[PDB]
């Protein structure tokens, strides 16, 4: 029964504790990378006290779905870095991985005396990934923030919202999630590629900041090239019209609409029955659905508060046509498609029980992503890796926990 | 010599080409196919001036900068011979055509890696190659619907608002290329590629937040965050929004240098804010707590600038950012220190276009814009050649209207 896993083999030495640097770990994970989290269980990461919790309960430090759902199938031992004893352990791990990861303070790793000038000659082919907010250096390099504050600075959040509003941004600290994990991990992944080649690591670095405007170009470069600023758009769209946020029956309920084309329009018509009034001149080309834009969203919103979104969904898309309901997070749960693809997963805890994981959004044909164990417990794995990876002796092994340089 | 070693074709349109742009910027071999009607992605704007010709759209320019440029027309036989040629020489072909469209072209994987292996074909599509939302269209709009990431750009019973730059794309691109270089990656080990299948609806259920836990722990249904005081809040200034984080948990050191802030300003009731009240989400979450807090902290913001707010936030150690417009990126002074905006003259369009630049950093390897996007049909000649077509069989092949050729 030979399973084949993408990075079988690849051993990643996780210092990063909060924010994207988890994130990008977990996907390592799923291909077959032993990642080994370091956590001291005097700092410990703080979304372990983060709702939600199991049932609520926000005992400890091992029910938080926050904490877990980024941290499935990794290893966790619990080193204290400011103890001298924990270094020597350090260096024996970075000896043995190809990715080193930090999220610690400006010059802390140097500190330690295991910053990159160290980590090169402890291990050449290590690979040495670090991240700031907006860079290390430069007027704004000390600054503070969180997710939710990149969105705004990189330039989302002013175009995230309705015409003569307040703006709202993506109601998450989206930055952390997407944006800033799947660069990392792309320049993780081409310095391996290089590796392959040269036998060498090298540092990857990230400003946080810069990978968000790279996935946000509009706003910029509209306004590099033309000198005004390009406004926010609500639910429309550029482009596509009829496209919009419309009511349908229930509890806070709305369907997705887009039509892109006078083909889709005519099947949108369709299945409205063929009103007279979307025959109307006023609607019969895209320029002129842009501009009646007002009007025909509010004919369309009439019609569609009169029916059920799951059913018009369905014959909307079964014509052709761009549609989808606006689903809360019970409904991706349950969703049929999600569940058939497998992108949902449960895992045991041995105390939260059955909980709900999804792997990470790549199928692949050949060597699948992986889901086997729930998130670790702070120091679950430290005997198990100090004497199975690391070589040190069962009395070496309690002189370093008896002292607590290890938990 | 960095990731010139690899070929890529880069099959996409609206929706794909931040993948195969990551591997330009690595300095990777990247041919971007289109079919003779141009790539669709052309055709949206923002726009260049009010250009609104095959290459005025920004979005085009950004996007698929650092490739060449064919048009082949694969309902051809022709076409699709030429392309089994150029895919035996590729490390890699990104695509986003719908679901069995390649394979009832005669064009399915095994075909494609008959005579090469290694080959990784990495599949961007709204569901997934597989799976009962599979033969449906979708768009940035209802991808983000059925997801559950629209959704959460609201509160209480307030419609959605989209995110810019069609977020659904950008997120499976990224997660795209990075399941392309792992693929890519193993294939160099084993000599054996595989299909890459990277949905839109999977790539955004990845940015839900903490919402699937939510529901799966608590049986709680979240929306957007906004309405927690001091928490990921936004507020109206003289001249835009800034967004705050000034507490979050119980972290009353985060809280202190805000108050310190407040009463440093002589902020009207500043001593409000200076109560362990604050430090329950309870209470800030509360309508008299949130509504409290935003009395305060706007009769402040209200009169002063973004660029105000930003600076003296941040000298008294809390999480501010400005809610940034086009004219604040262009104009932040990190992101000029840190060369981060990329102009490059367009000869098609006779001026300068200003780019978004790195998203990450290394070691060794240098990240770069590469050239202007290419026209329709530019290299279709030079890379036929390549692939050992002679003039008079490339002459046929546009005769015959298998390819096109730009003049």
């Amino acid at each position: 029964n030979s399973v084949e896993r993408a990075l079988e083999g690849i051993v990643v030495c996780d210092f990063s504790w909060v924010g994207a640097g988890p994130i990008a770990t977990s996907v390592l994970a799923q291909c077959g990378a032993d990642v080994i989290r370091i956590e001291s269980v005097k700092r410990p990461d703080t979304l372990r006290r983060g709702e939600p919790f199991k049932d609520g309960i926000g005992t400890g430090l091992d029910r938080s779905g926050y904490f877990a759902a980024r941290n499935a199938n990794k290893r966790d031992i619990a080193l204290d870095m400011n103890h001298p004893s924990a270094r020597e352990v350090a260096v024996r791990l970075i000896a043995k991985s190809d990715i080193v990861i930090n999220n610690f303070r400006v010059g802390q790793m140097e500190k330690w005396k295991l910053g990159w000038d160290e980590v090169q000659k402890i291990n050449p082919r290590a690979i040495y990934v670090t991240m700031s907010m907006q860079g290390t250096d430069g007027p704004h390099s000390r600054y503070m923030g969180y997710g939710v504050n990149l969105n705004a600075l990189c330039g989302l959040t002013a175009r995230a919202g309705f015409a003569g509003a307040p703006p709202f941004g993506t109601g998450t600290n989206y930055t952390d999630h997407v944006m800033v994990p799947t660069h990392t991990l792309f320049g993780i992944m081409a310095a391996l590629l290089e590796r392959e080649v040269t036998g060498r690591g090298q540092t990857v670095s990230l400003s946080q900041l810069e990978s968000a405007i790279s996935m946000t170009p509009s706003a910029p470069m509209a306004f590099a090239a033309n000198g005004e600023v390009l406004g926010p758009q609500g639910y429309g769209d550029a482009e596509a019209a009829p496209h919009g946020v419309y009511t349908t029956l229930g509890y806070r309920k709305w369907i997705a609409i887009a039509v892109f084309d006078d083909a889709q329009w005519a099947a949108l018509r369709r299945v409205m029955g063929n009103p007279p009034w979307a025959e109307d001149d006023g609607f019969a080309s895209a320029e002129m659905r842009r501009r009646n834009a007002a009007e025909l969203d509010e004919r369309i919103e009439a019609w569609t508060a009169t029916q059920y979104g799951d059913w018009l969904m369905a014959e909307l898309l079964k014509a052709g046509v761009p549609a989808g309901e606006v689903r809360d997070a019970r409904e991706a749960i349950e969703d049929e498609h999600l569940r058939r693809r497998g992108f949902w997963a449960y895992l045991d805890h041995p105390e939260v029980g059955v909980t709900l994981y999804n792997r990470a959004p790549i199928v692949f044909s050949r060597t699948p992503l992986e889901m086997k164990t729930a998130a670790p417990s702070i120091g679950q794995h430290t005997r198990e890796v100090l004497g199975g990876m690391l070589g040190y002796s069962h009395d070496e092994i309690e002189n370093l926990v008896s002292h607590e340089v290890l938990v | 010599q960095d990731f010139s070693r690899f070929r890529v074709l880069d099959m996409t349109g609206e929706l794909g080409p931040y993948a195969a742009k990551m591997f330009a910027g690595l300095g990777a071999d990247v041919i971007h196919v289109e079919s003779p009607a141009g790539d669709p992605l052309r055709r949206v704007g923002p726009w260049f001036g009010d250009r609104r010709d095959a290459q005025a759209s920004l979005q085009y320019l950004y996007y698929n900068a650092g490739k060449r440029g064919i048009a082949v027309d694969l309902e051809h036989e022709a076409g699709r011979t030429a392309f089994r040629r150029l895919c035996d020489g590729a490390d890699l072909l990104i695509e986003s055509c719908r679901p069995g469209w390649l394979d009832g072209l005669g064009l399915s994987y095994e075909v494609l890696s008959r005579d090469n292996a290694r080959l990784v074909q990495t599949s961007i599509t709204p569901f997934g190659r597989t799976g009962p939302l599979a033969p449906y269209p979708g768009s940035d709009l209802t991808c983000s619907a059925l997801s559950g990431f629209l959704y959460l750009a609201g509160v209480d019973g307030d419609k959605p608002v989209r995110a810019p730059d069609n977020q659904a794309y950008r997120m499976a691109e990224a997660y795209a290329a990075v399941g392309s270089a792992i693929a890519l990656f193993s294939a160099q080990r084993s000599g054996r590629g595989q299909v890459v299948d990277v949905a839109c609806i999977e790539a955004q259920a990845m940015a839900l937040e903490n919402a699937a836990q939510f529901w799966d722990l608590e049986g709680k249904i979240r929306r957007g965050r906004g309405r927690e005081a001091g928490s990921a809040t936004l507020h109206p200034c003289a001249d835009g929004f800034i967004a705050l984080v000034a507490i979050m948990g119980r972290n009353k050191p985060m809280w202190t240098p805000f108050v310190r802030w407040m009463e440093a300003e002589g902020v009207e009731e500043w001593q409000v804010l200076d109560d362990d009240k604050w430090i329950d989400y309870a209470y800030r979450t509360s309508e008299e707590g949130y509504a409290t807090f935003c009395r305060v902290f706007e009769r402040y913001t209200r009169t002063r600038s973004k660029a105000y707010l930003y600076e003296i936030g941040q000298r008294f150690n809390v999480a501010v950012t400005p809610v940034s417009d086009g004219r604040d990126l262009l104009a932040n002074p990190q992101l000029a220190h840190r060369g981060f905006w990329q102009t490059q003259f367009n000869d098609t369009l006779g001026a300068n276009v200003t780019y978004p630049g790195a998203p990450y950093e290394f070691g060794e390897m240098q990240w770069r814009l590469g050239r202007n996007a290419p026209r329709l049909g530019e290299h279709t000649r030079e890379v036929l050649a390549g692939c050992g077509y002679s003039a008079s069989e490339i002459d046929n092949l546009v005769r015959e209207g298998a390819v096109y050729a730009e003049q």
